[PDB]
């Protein structure tokens, strides 16, 4: 028997239902999404880190000259300087401080240390959403199945067979492109691969966390000096990733509109609050109850004793009742402004049972169902 | 390996009329979102006859030459910085920005000092600045370096970080609100939004006592005070 | 109290019936030093200068 | 403008520590258990966990 | 008299991974409007080889136990600074900030160096900074430790210092009306009041040239200005 | 002045004993230079 019950996105409240059927006890059904993770393929366009400079060391003639050569770098860049050290401004320096003249060589590479300090450029194309959706049926609360929010997979799963309707459980808070820093992702956008700059995230590509595909446009250039030399200097821009660490977004983990936990290493949102989430249970018929209490019961009160405003699991409630022998039937809550901390309720004729529920509303009004009589439970949170 | 040898490298401004200078910092490396450096030293630091040792230093000039025990030669960015180990090449230490190091020596012909300050910018992965991680609040992954001896470069070492938090994170429940009495005893990074349909984008440091009231679904909200990774409360009084 | 005017109370300069709350809480230790890791609140002298 | 004093923390090598209450104006303690990997900080114990 | 030894103790920032340090700065006096600083170090100023002099110091770095000069040991804030007297456990030294102070060795083998960031600091008692010397104004009360010894602590004493009164304070009185002509160079409080029946409390901030006019009924008004105990004008144009 | 940037005009005295007098003159004085100024041309706006 399916039965398709609505629990609220309150990751740690159980929402209780009833699987209803006249002349059969109600049986105990809590669904709990526990967790859904939304899980996109992430396609990498490009490791990027900082670069290192290498300087292979500048070509310079004392009292002579020497023009660039030209060698195959990412940003192999040159320039012809002159000079080198300026005119009454060494102690064993260079006789000519005019004629001689270096030949300023310099380029960059991928750092050596990249090996795993690295941010990465992903291409982000669609998803599934897997939830983690932990289901009472009867008093067997030990099963819990994943089932995907998304209608790739309907969980087909011996546990029951769940099919989690899509909603915003499922999503993808990253946009086409997306920077990964390592632990906090940010959507942030680029030029595709073999293509960046100082003004968007990489000019320094890899596509392995050292060597692979080693373009640059770090935007190199040669200078000279004013005093000594042993390398060229040199002023460049920042990397695209440097430089888009000095023009941050905001992380996604720590902001998101729907609630979710954004967790980086594959980009993925943990754990949404958003909405209420549809879930069609097909109950496991050896754990439905349908007069497994015997008892017709009857004469039934419902008084809530205290609850505290919209809270966890404050509300304190208590049940009277007659029932032909004692048993457990299952109480539950059809209402989202309340949902019941307990999904069993003590069949008795002692007139008081205490059972405690749990609020998202100054008001709580749940229907309590023992095995043949309803009732409705109110008071003041 | 422990091959590294002293010599002279270009710097900004070093003492003397050229500044082909000793103690001069060829390269350094950011690449960690820690706040650990890998220093290039032309001048070698780190190594007596003993192999990898914690205090002598080796360097050589022309004009201002000469090695001697790390004592007259003070590493700074203005106030000390340890190292904790040499693999030749290559010193580690701990030091603020890692990518500023002044090195000098008060003793010899002259005295030199040259200071690095050229990029190689980090900062942690999280959003909070460390020189090395500290004890104090919550671990975050990283990237830093190895720091035990072994000699070749003190590679990058998936290992952790910790973000220092402020003392009470006084969080006051209501209905459909919570308010955060936050009292910072340092910066923090306060970043919220609910959790539910609601959501409360809202990046903003704090420092000093004061409250932030922001709006709740009835289904969470996630505050992280001081670099974390989501602290978050679900459906209550929240 | 805590974080403010009077979270050290005394009645001479020197220690006298020294009563604080200076709202002190100590923090979890993590891997890079070793030492007593704590954080307080503001001074309540200095909080009301 | 008080001045934080810092009694040198009880560390139990390979033990649990139980605070002891002392009535020193804000004294807080807090217990922490298996707080240092060892030889990427310190730990100073045999034990870490 | 002195009754000090020196020796080593813990430092948490030193020039290596060797933290063995003495020069240690137990505690730090800087409450004064003044420049100067009483330094407690586990190091022994004021005792060298030969005993006392006021520019030599003797310590143990855990690798010797000797005196030197203060020339080898050189304290810092970044550039040098000099000590002017010793007293056993205490210095007593002119090093302007007064709260960060580091201590560092050029002596011989191995760098030890412990600096402090010690709790103390210097402050106004007042509603304007006064905390340090400059050249405005004229002098107020500041603490100034002694520079003989006189018990091993040196003794704090009050002393007078240099003090804010805020640049150029030209008053210009006029019918009915104080208008304060002022110039100054920097942040200054200017307070108002009468002192008559007559009202006009006004504090106020002002940086730059500014005029500030206050209401006279002919029964006086007091204004202070950068940080002054009552100045009064009364019965007139006030 | 460093030595990455473009040189412009200072002053600045002469670097090497000339035992005539140090006294001031105009040399070149290095100053940071900036990334590349993307300059995007449309109709009568820049």
């Amino acid at each position: 028997y399916e039965h398709t019950a609505v629990m609220p996105n309150k990751v740690g409240i159980p929402y209780k239902a009833l699987v209803e059927r006249p002349g059969y006890a109600p049986v105990h059904l809590q669904i709990q999404l526990v967790n859904t993770r939304i899980i996109p393929s992430t396609n990498l366009e490009y490791i990027t880190c900082k670069y290192k400079t290498k300087v292979p060391s500048p070509v310079v003639k004392c009292c002579g000259a020497t023009q660039c050569t030209s060698k195959p770098h990412p940003d192999y860049q040159c320039q012809v300087f002159t000079g080198v050290y300026p005119f009454m401004w060494g102690g064993a320096y260079c006789f000519c401080d005019t004629e001689n003249t270096q030949m300023s060589e310099a380029y960059v590479e991928r750092s050596e240390e990249c090996s795993i300090d690295h941010a990465k450029a992903y291409k982000v194309h669609t998803g599934t959403v897997q939830a983690m959706v932990n289901i009472t049926y009867g008093s067997v609360s030990w099963r819990s199945a994943d089932v995907y929010v998304n209608g790739e997979t309907p969980a087909k799963i011996g546990d029951a067979k769940l099919i989690i309707g899509p909603l915003s459980s499922a999503w993808s808070p990253f946009d086409n492109k997306v920077v990964v820093y390592g632990h906090e992702v940010y959507n942030y956008d680029f030029p595709e691969y073999g293509t960046g700059k100082a003004g968007s995230f990489g000019d320094l590509q890899s596509r392995t966390s050292t060597s692979n595909d080693l373009y640059a446009n770090t935007n190199l250039k040669l200078q000279r000096p004013q005093a000594g030399i042993v390398h060229t200097p040199f002023t460049q821009a920042p990397s695209g990733f440097e430089r888009w660490k000095r023009d941050k977004g905001a992380p996604l983990n720590d902001v998101a509109p729907f609630g979710c936990s954004i967790a980086l290493e594959p980009l993925r949102a943990e754990n949404c609050a958003v909405g209420s989430i549809p879930i069609s249970i097909d109950i496991p018929d050896a754990a439905f109850t349908r007069i497994s209490e015997t008892p017709t019961v009857s004469d039934l009160e419902c008084k809530i004793t205290e609850c505290t405003y919209a809270s966890d699991f404050g509300g304190i409630a208590t049940v009277a009742y007659k029932s032909s022998k004692a048993g457990n039937c299952p109480i539950h809550s059809p209402s989202g402004v309340a949902v019941i901390k307990e999904n069993d309720v003590t069949l008795a004729e002692s007139g008081s049972f205490t059972f405690h529920f749990s609020t998202a509303n100054i008001h709580p009004a749940f229907k309590l169902q023992v095995c043949t009589s309803a009732v409705t439970c109110k008071g003041d949170c | 390996y422990k091959l590294a040898r002293p010599y002279i490298a270009d710097c900004p401004n070093c003492g003397h009329s050229r500044c082909d200078s000793p103690i001069a910092i060829e390269e350094v490396r950011g690449d960690a979102h820690a706040g650990v450096i890998r220093i290039q030293t032309s001048a070698m630091f780190g190594l007596k006859t003993d192999g990898v040792d914690l205090a002598y230093m080796s360097f050589m000039n022309g004009k201002t030459q000469k090695s001697i025990k790390i004592d007259n030669l003070h590493v700074r960015t203005s106030a000390p910085c340890s190292l904790v180990s040499h693999h030749g090449y290559y010193i580690l230490a701990q030091c603020p920005p890692g990518d500023t190091v002044t090195v000098g020596f008060h003793d010899g012909p002259n005295r030199h000092t040259c200071t690095v300050a050229h990029k190689v910018e980090f900062r942690p992965v999280g959003r909070e600045k460390y020189r090395h991680p500290p004890e104090h609040g919550v671990e975050l992954p990283c990237n830093r370096y190895t720091h035990k001896r072994a000699d070749v470069p003190f590679v990058p070492v998936k290992a952790k970080c910790i973000a220092t938090l402020a003392p009470e994170p006084l969080v006051e429940h209501k209905h459909r609100t919570l308010i955060l009495h936050l009292h910072p005893d340092h910066p923090t990074l306060l970043t919220t939004r609910s959790l539910g349909s609601d959501a409360n984008p809202t990046r903003q440091w704090i420092e000093r006592p004061t409250t932030v009231n922001f709006t709740v679904t009835g289904e969470g909200l996630e505050y992280t005070w001081g670099n974390h990774p989501p602290k978050r409360v679900w459906a209550q009084e929240s």
